[PDB]
């Protein structure tokens, strides 16, 4: 955007700007197990 | 530097089962009705 990313001085340089996002995946690599019995009289 | 998947076995448990109560046990406390201790408490089964 205009001042989101840029200016009139970038834009009389001309500069064409802009920001780019993303958030992140990741791989299931250990394996932390809890057990519980739980009663059940 | 490496690892492997780390399955990490545990388990829980069980057992208030504590119940006793032994107040209500007597003991019978003479001396030897004439090869027991003289000092220790002796449970019976029964008279027989």
């Amino acid at each position: 955007g205009l001042d989101e990313t840029m200016t009139e001085d970038d834009i009389r340089h001309g500069k064409m700007i802009l920001q780019v996002r993303l958030a992140l995946l990741a791989p299931a690599e250990f394996i932390a197990i809890s057990l519980t019995l739980d009663l059940r009289d | 530097t490496m690892v492997l998947p780390g399955v990490s076995y545990n388990e829980t448990l069980l057992t208030q089962a504590s119940n006793d109560d032994p107040v209500t046990m007597p003991l019978f406390i003479g001396y030897t009705p004439p090869p027991v201790t003289v000092m220790q408490p002796v449970s019976v089964g029964s008279l027989t």
